[PDB]
C-alpha cells in the first residue's frame, strides 16, 4: 500500500471507519472504499483518519482498501438537475438516467461578504395571503417556517414553489424564481407524495429535489442542506434567482449529532456538538442578494425548525430564530380552531419589504395590519356590550385571511379579498360564511372580471363595491 | 520556526515544532494556502505539540503541513488609516479597496489597564431617547449594555445611537460586527457612505469598521471583538480625542468560545458553557475602559438566549456596565419601540447628587407608577375595569399615557412606519413626565401620547385626532 | 411573602390575555368620550 | 534537585502540570521561571497540578518551578488599614509597600466550641430597618442576597461609613475595623468604591481587598480568605473586625473554573462537591471570642446575587444554610419607594434580640409585631371599604410605620435617633398624620430634637436604654413637635 494515498481500516462501526495511512489526505476529502462506497475525512489524527461513510457502512471490513480522490467534497450543478429528484450527493435517484451537469461547486463554500452583496429589492412571492399581506418575503431573505408537528410548515413551503410557475412561464426573466427542495430524515413515501403534487402541478419543470431520506446514512442528512445550497449558488452567481427550502434543519442537527458523538468529539447541551449553531448560521448566510457588480443574482431560504410542545424557547430553535431575517410561527391551538394556514400573525415577523412587496398590496394589506394590530388587542373577548363593534371588523379579517392548499393566488386576487373585508362590506354577514363567501365571489371575479383585474382605485373602487353589493344577496 | 500539522479536528489543529515552542497566544501562519490562514496557539499539551484554534476554515489542511511561527500574537493596522475602512479579524481589508497602508501594528491581545489608571469622573450623555435619559441615562466614557430576546430590536437602538450619538461626535468612532449578520454589515456600510459618515473620497473618514459576522467559524468569532477594540484601545491612549466604541454583538463572543471548548478538552460548566466564560469575559470587558489617559464611550448590544436574562452569558455581562437598557418581548409585543423595560434598565449616575434632584424625582415617579400599575393589573384580571375605585382608574389612566409616552420614533426606524425620527432634549423629557405624573394631561386620550417627541406633539396629535372624530 | 406584582400578565395565560384586553375595552372608551369633549371645546 | 524543583509538562486554561517537586506540600505556594506565583493544589503519582495566581499565558512547556517551602499566606495586620491590596496583599493603590510586621495562612481553622460565647454586641448599620428589624451583633453571620441591583453593595457601604461614630471616639470596646472583598467586579467600580469611603473618611478604619474580573481564577477564589485572615488578626487581638464578601456568587464560580479545569468530579450546577465546604470553612471563620480568649470578634456579611430571586439555587442554598440569617432584597420593594428595599417578611437574624440595645429591643419589639400584623391585612389597604376599624387602626399604623423604613443612601444614623423617630411611630404620634407626610415630619422631627434636644439624645446613648424619666420627657418633645408641625 502506498501509505500517502491510501489507507486500510483499522475498525468500522456504526457509519464510522478509522483509517490507517491516507497520510496525505485533506481534511473534508472525499474519499472511496474498496466496496464503492464514499466517505470524508473529518477526523485528522496522529495514527488514523476518522472516515465517514455516505451509504451503507456495515458493506465496510477491517483491511479494505481506501484512497484518496484528492477532492473536497462536491456536488454537480446546473440548470440540468431542474425537474431531477436527487441523493445529497447529487447522483440521480428518480430513474431517468443521468445528470449531464458540465459543473461543480464545492459544498461547504463561504458565503458572500459585505462587499458582493446589496439591499433586499424584490418580492419573493409565495401566493399565501397571511403572508405576502403581512409577512411579506424578498428575495434573498431568510425567512423561517417554525411550528410543531402537523401544523403546516412543509404546506407553506409546497404552495410558494407552486405559486412560482405563474412568473416562470411568464416572458419576464428577472421575476423568474428556480426552487430547490430540501428533504431532510423524511420517510421516501412522503417525497413521492411531495414531487408527485409538484408534477401535478407543473412546479417540477422549476425544481431540484435533494433528499436525504431516513435510511440514508446521517452523514448524508448533514450534507444535504450544503449540497441543495451550492445548487442554488448556481443561480445566485450567474445573474438568476432561486428558492431554496430546507425541510427541515432539526433532523439535520439530530444527524450531526449522531456523526460527531461516534467521531468521539465530546457531546454538547443536549449531547450536540459544540458547534451545532454555526452548523445552521454558516448555510443560512449563504442566501444573499447580490448586486449588479455580481450578476444581481439573489438566493432565499425557508427553513423548517420542528418545536416539541410548542417550545421555541428550546436550544435549536432559539438558534435559526436568531439567525433569520424573520419568522413564520405556526400553533396547533391555530391549526385546530380553524385558523388555516396557521399562522400567528401577532408573533410572526418579516424584515421591513423594499418598498416592493407591491404598491396595490401595501395600500389595502396597510389597513388591514393596522386593523388586525388593533383588534389582537381586544381578541380576548372572543356576555358582550359594545366590544362587539371593536370585533366586527378584525373577526371579518381573520376569516379572509384562511386559505385552502395548493392554489396560491395572483397579488391581484389577493388585493380584491382583502378589499371586500378592509371596505367593512363583509361587516354584517355571518362570520362563519366568510369561508363559502371568498371562494365563490373569487371565482366569479376570476372568471367574469379578468379585466378587473388588470394593471395589478377611482374606477376600481366603484366597480368592485358593484360586484360585492349584488353578490351579497 | 516551521512546526507541522499533526491533527486536524473541526476548528481545532495540533501543531508539533522540533525546537522553539511558540508561546500560548501566539498567531501562526500555515504555509501552502490560497489565502492567508493564522492559527492561534491556545494550549502546550506537552510532548512539543501546541493545540490552536483556527482564524479560518481547516478545510484541505493536510497532516504534516508547515506552520510558521510568526513570533507574536495577531497584529493588525492601527491608526488614521483604518478609518473608512473595514477589516478582518486578522486586520486584512475586506472592502476591495486595497491595502491598508499603515505605519502602526497592535497586537489585539493585551493586558487590562491596571486599577490606578482608572477614571472616576461621570457625566451624563444626552441621547434624545426619552426612556433611556430620563431613567436610565448612559454617562460619557461609561459602560452602556443593550440587553435583549431575538428580534426586540438591539440592533435597531444601535443604530439610532451612531445616528444621535457618533454623528455629534467630536472624535473617532470604532464598530465591531461581531457575529451578527453579513448583510446588516452591507446595510451599516452604504448607509454610513450615504450620510457621509464613512468619505470614499478623502481621509475625513471617522469612523473604523471590524466584522466578523456567523458565517465564519468559532475561532474568527471568538477573535474579532479583540480586534475592533485594539483599534479603539490606540486612539484612546495614542491620540487626544474621545473614542466610542460600538459592538453588535458581544454574546457571540461568548458563544464562540463554547463552541470549540470541548474540543479543547474542557469539561462543560453549566447550560454547556465553556469553564472560563467569566475570566475570559473579564480578560476582554476590562480592557474596554476609559482611563486616566482617554475616554471610551462603549455601546455594546448584548443576545440574551431565549430571552433568559439569568442565562450564564447575560448574568454575567451585568457587572461589566455602567448602564443597562434591558428590552422586552413584552413591551415590544404591545407595540412600544424602543421596547425599554423602564422598571429593569438602570445607570450609576441615577442619583440625585448626579443628575440632580428634579430629574430624579420625576424618574422614581415614573417607575413608582408604573410599578403600583403591576398590582393593579393582578386585580383587574379578576375584577375588571370598571370596578375600580376612581384613585386606581387614576393610576392606570397616568401609568397607560406614561408607558406610551416613553415610546419614540427612532430616525433609523423611518422606513419601517414612514413616520419622521424625533430627538428629545433632556429638560424636554423631564418636563412632560413632571406634567403627566401631576395630571395635567387627564383630559387627554392615551393615543396621543404614542409615538411622539415633546410633550407639545402629543398635545398636538390630541387635536388632529379630535377633528378625524 | 415573596413579591409578585405582575404575575398575571407575566404569564400570558388566558386570563393575563382577557385582562390585556379588558383595559383596552376601557381606554377605547374613554378616549370616544375624550375626542367627543375635545370636539365641543374646539368651538 | 526534582525534590525541590520541577519542569512544567503542559500548560493550558491556567492548568500547569508540573514534572518533579516530590516534596512540595499540598496547597503549597510555588514560583515560575517568570516570576508568577501559583498553588500546589492536585498532588498525583507523575505530576503535580498547579493553579497560578496570576497570567498562566506567560507559562511554556519546560518551565522551571520551585517550591516556597511555605503553604499559602498574606500579610497582616495594622498597616494594611486604608490601603487596596490584590488577592496576595500586594498594593494595588500606588501608595507603596504594605509595612507588615506579621503573615498567616489563608486556610487556618476556625475557633472551635469552647473559645466562643454568644453574640451579645451590637454591630449597627445605621439602617433604621436592619437595625431594628434585623439586627446584627459583633461575631454573627448575616447574608445580603437578592437579585442584581437590589441595592446589596449599598448596605454594605453605609454600614462601613457608620462605624466612624465609634472610631473617632474613645470607647474603645464600639471600635470596629473593617474590610471589603470585591470579587470579579470590573475595576472601575471598585475605584468609585473607594472614591465614596475616602470621601467618608471611611478608608482610615478600613482594609479593601480586591480581587477584579480580569484577574485569574485562584486570585478571585483566594481573595476572601485572604481578607478573612486579616479580620482574624483583629479577632485574636481583642479588636473588632467587620468584613463583607462582595460577592461570594462569584468567587464559587471561579472556584468552579479551577475545578473543572483540574477535571475534578462535576456535581449539581457543574459545581465541584466541596463547593459548600469551600463556604463553609471561610465563614465559620467569624467568631464572637470570649473574654478568656481577649474579647474579639470578626463578622462577616457575605454577598450573594439570585438569579430571578431563586433561593433554591445552589449556591445561595449552601450559603444560607451556614449563615445566622439574611437581610433579603427586592426590585419590586425598590420601585415602589421601599429603598432599602429590604423584604422584612423574608430577612431574619437568628441572634436577632441579643445584639440590640435596651432602648431599640424597647421600641422595635412593638414595631416588629404591628408591621407583622399589617402585612397580613396590606392587601385589603389596596382594596377594602366596608371593613372593621380594628383592621383599620392595623392599616392606618402599618402604612406609616413602614415610610419609617424608608431611607436615603449614604447617610447613616445614631442608634438615638433611630430610637427617637421609631418612638414616635409607635407611641402613635403619627397616627393623625398623612403617610405622604411622614418623611417630612421624620426629617422635621430629627432636626428639631439634633438642634436643641441633645441632652436627652446623649443619655438615652450612654444609658443605653429609655428611662421613665427618659420617656415622660420624650413623650412631651414630640407631642409640642407635632402640635406645630405643619406652618
Ligand atoms: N392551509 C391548509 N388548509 C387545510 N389543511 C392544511 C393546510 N396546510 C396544511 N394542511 C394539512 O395539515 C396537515 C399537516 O401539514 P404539513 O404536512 O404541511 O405539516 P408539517 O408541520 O410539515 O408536519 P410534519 O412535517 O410533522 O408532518 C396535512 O394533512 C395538510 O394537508
Ligand atoms: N437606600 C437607597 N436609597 C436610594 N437609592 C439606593 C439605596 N440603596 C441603593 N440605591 C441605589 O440602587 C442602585 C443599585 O444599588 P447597589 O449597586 O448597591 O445594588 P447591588 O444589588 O449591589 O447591584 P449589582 O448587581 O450592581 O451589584 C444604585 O444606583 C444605588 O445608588
Ligand atoms: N425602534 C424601533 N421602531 C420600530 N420598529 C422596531 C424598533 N426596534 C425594533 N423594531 C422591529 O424589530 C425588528 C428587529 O429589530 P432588531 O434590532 O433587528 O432586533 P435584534 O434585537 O434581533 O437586533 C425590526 O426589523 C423592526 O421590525
Ligand atoms: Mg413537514
Ligand atoms: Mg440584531
Ligand atoms: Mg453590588
Amino acid at each position: 500500500v502506498d501509505l500517502e494515498e491510501t489507507g486500510r481500516v483499522l475498525s468500522i462501526g456504526d457509519g464510522i471507519a478509522r483509517v490507517h495511512g491516507l497520510r496525505n489526505v485533506q481534511a473534508e476529502e472525499m474519499v472511496e472504499f474498496s466496496s464503492g462506497l464514499k466517505g470524508m475525512s473529518l477526523n485528522l489524527e496522529p495514527d488514523n483518519v476518522g472516515v465517514v461513510v455516505f451509504g451503507n457502512d456495515k458493506l465496510i471490513k477491517e483491511g479494505d482498501i481506501v484512497k484518496r480522490t484528492g477532492a473536497i467534497v462536491d456536488v454537480p450543478v446546473g440548470e440540468e438537475l431542474l425537474g431531477r429528484v436527487v441523493d445529497a450527493l447529487g447522483n440521480a435517484i428518480d430513474g431517468k438516467g443521468p445528470i449531464g451537469s458540465k459543473a461543480r461547486r464545492r459544498v461547504g463554500l463561504k458565503a458572500p461578504g459585505i462587499i458582493p452583496r446589496i439591499s433586499v429589492r424584490e418580492p419573493m412571492q409565495t401566493g399565501i395571503k397571511a403572508v405576502d399581506s403581512l409577512v411579506p418575503i424578498g428575495r434573498g431573505q431568510r425567512e423561517l417556517i417554525i411550528g410543531d408537528r402537523q401544523t403546516g410548515k412543509t404546506s407553506i413551503a409546497i404552495d410558494t414553489i407552486i405559486n412560482q410557475k405563474r412568473f416562470n412561464d411568464g416572458t419576464d426573466e428577472k421575476k423568474k424564481l428556480y426552487c430547490i427542495y430540501v428533504a431532510i430524515g423524511q420517510k421516501r413515501s412522503t417525497v413521492a407524495q411531495l414531487v408527485k403534487r409538484l408534477t401535478d402541478a407543473d412546479a417540477m419543470k422549476y425544481t431540484i429535489v435533494v433528499s436525504a431520506t431516513a435510511s440514508d446514512a446521517a452523514p448524508l442528512q448533514y450534507l444535504a442542506p450544503y449540497s441543495g445550497c451550492s445548487m442554488g449558488e448556481y443561480f445566485r452567481d450567474n445573474g438568476k434567482h432561486a428558492l431554496i427550502i430546507y425541510d427541515d434543519l432539526s433532523k439535520q442537527a439530530v444527524a450531526y449529532r449522531q456523526m460527531s458523538l461516534l467521531l468521539r468529539r465530546p457531546p454538547g447541551r443536549e449531547a450536540y456538538p459544540g458547534d451545532v449553531f454555526y452548523l445552521h448560521s454558516r448555510l443560512l448566510e449563504r442566501a444573499a442578494k447580490m448586486n449588479d457588480a455580481f450578476g444581481g443574482g439573489s438566493l432565499t431560504a425557508l427553513p423548517v425548525i420542528e418545536t416539541q410542545a410548542g417550545d421555541v424557547s428550546a436550544y435549536i430553535p432559539t438558534n435559526v430564530i436568531s439567525i433569520t431575517d424573520g419568522q413564520i410561527f405556526l400553533e396547533t391551538e391555530l391549526f385546530y380552531k380553524g385558523i388555516r394556514p396557521a399562522i400567528n400573525v401577532g408573533l410572526s415577523v418579516s424584515r421591513v419589504g423594499s418598498a416592493a412587496q407591491t404598491r396595490a398590496m401595501k395600500q389595502v394589506a396597510g389597513t388591514m395590519k393596522l386593523e388586525l394590530a388593533q383588534y389582537r388587542e381586544v381578541a380576548a373577548f372572543a356576555l358582550d356590550a359594545a366590544t362587539q363593534q371593536l370585533l366586527s371588523r378584525g373577526v371579518r379579517l381573520t376569516e379572509l385571511l384562511k386559505q385552502g392548499q395548493y392554489s396560491p393566488m395572483a397579488i391581484e386576487e389577493q388585493v380584491a379579498v382583502i378589499y371586500a373585508g378592509v371596505r367593512g362590506y363583509l361587516d354584517k354577514l355571518e362570520p362563519s360564511k366568510i369561508t363559502k363567501f371568498e371562494n365563490a365571489f373569487l371565482s366569479h371575479v376570476i372568471s367574469q372580471h379578468q379585466a378587473l383585474l388588470s394593471k395589478i382605485d377611482a374606477k376600481l373602487k366603484e366597480i368592485v363595491t358593484n360586484f360585492l353589493a349584488g353578490f351579497e344577496a | 520556526t516551521t512546526g507541522r500539522i499533526v491533527a486536524v479536528i473541526g476548528a481545532v489543529v495540533d501543531v508539533q515544532f522540533d525546537e522553539g515552542l511558540p508561546p500560548i497566544l501566539n498567531a501562526l501562519e500555515v504555509q501552502g494556502r490560497e489565502t492567508r490562514l493564522v492559527l492561534e496557539v491556545a494550549q502546550h499539551l506537552g510532548e512539543s505539540t501546541v493545540r490552536t484554534i483556527a482564524m479560518d476554515g481547516t478545510e484541505g489542511l493536510v497532516r504534516g503541513q508547515k506552520v510558521l511561527d510568526s513570533g507574536a500574537p495577531i497584529r493588525i493596522p492601527v491608526g488614521p488609516e483604518t478609518l473608512g475602512r473595514i477589516m478582518n479579524v486578522i486586520g486584512e481589508p475586506i472592502d476591495e479597496r486595497g491595502p491598508i497602508k499603515t505605519k502602526q501594528f497592535a497586537a489585539i491581545h493585551a493586558e487590562a489597564p491596571e486599577f490606578v489608571e482608572m477614571s472616576v469622573e461621570q457625566e451624563i450623555l444626552v441621547t434624545g431617547i426619552k426612556v433611556v435619559d430620563l431613567l436610565a441615562p448612559y454617562a460619557k466614557g461609561g459602560k452602556i449594555g443593550l440587553f435583549g430576546g431575538a428580534g426586540v430590536g438591539k440592533t435597531v437602538l444601535i443604530m439610532e445611537l451612531i445616528n444621535n450619538v457618533a454623528k455629534a461626535h467630536g472624535g473617532y468612532s470604532v464598530f465591531a460586527g461581531v457575529g451578527e449578520r453579513t448583510r446588516e454589515g452591507n446595510d451599516l456600510y452604504h448607509e454610513m457612505i450615504e450620510s457621509g459618515v464613512i468619505n470614499l473620497k478623502d481621509a475625513t473618514s471617522k469612523v473604523a469598521l471590524v466584522y466578523g459576522q456567523m458565517n465564519e467559524p468559532p475561532g474568527a468569532r471568538a477573535r474579532v471583538a479583540l480586534t475592533g477594540l485594539t483599534v479603539a484601545e490606540y486612539f484612546r491612549d495614542q491620540e487626544g480625542q474621545d473614542v466610542l466604541l460600538f459592538i453588535d454583538n458581544i454574546f457571540r463572543f461568548t458563544q464562540a468560545g463554547s463552541e470549540v471548548s470541548a474540543l479543547l478538552g474542557r469539561i462543560p460548566s453549566a447550560v454547556g458553557y465553556q469553564p472560563t466564560l467569566a475570566t475570559d469575559m473579564g480578560t476582554m470587558q476590562e480592557r474596554i475602559t476609559t482611563t486616566k489617559k482617554g475616554s471610551i464611550t462603549s455601546v455594546q448590544a448584548i443576545y440574551v438566549p431565549a430571552d433568559d436574562l439569568t442565562d450564564p452569558a447575560p448574568a454575567t455581562t451585568f457587572a461589566h456596565l455602567d448602564a443597562t437598557t434591558v428590552l422586552s418581548r413584552a413591551i415590544a409585543e404591545l407595540g412600544i419601540y424602543p421596547a425599554v423595560d423602564p422598571l429593569d434598565s438602570t445607570s450609576r449616575i441615577m442619583d440625585p447628587n448626579i443628575v440632580g434632584s428634579e430629574h430624579y424625582d420625576v424618574a422614581r415617579g415614573v417607575q413608582k407608577i408604573l410599578q403600583d400599575y403591576k398590582s393593579l393589573q393582578d386585580i383587574i384580571a379578576i375584577l375588571g375595569m370598571d370596578e375600580l375605585s376612581e384613585e386606581d382608574k387614576l393610576t392606570v389612566s397616568r401609568a397607560r399615557k406614561i408607558q406610551r409616552f416613553l415610546s419614540q420614533p427612532f430616525q433609523v426606524a423611518e422606513v419601517f412606519t414612514g413616520h419622521l425620527g424625533k430627538l428629545v432634549p433632556l429638560k424636554e423629557t423631564i418636563k412632560g413626565f413632571q406634567q403627566i405624573l401631576a395630571g395635567e394631561y387627564d383630559h387627554l386620550p392615551e393615543q396621543a401620547f404614542y409615538m411622539v417627541g415633546p410633550i407639545e406633539e402629543a398635545v398636538a396629535k390630541a387635536d388632529k385626532l379630535a377633528e378625524e372624530h | 411573602v415573596r413579591s409578585s406584582a405582575g404575575a398575571v400578565r407575566d404569564a400570558g395565560g388566558a386570563f393575563g390575555k382577557r385582562e390585556q384586553a379588558e383595559e383596552e375595552r376601557y381606554f377605547r372608551a374613554r378616549a370616544k368620550e375624550q375626542l367627543a369633549a375635545l370636539k365641543k371645546h374646539h368651538e
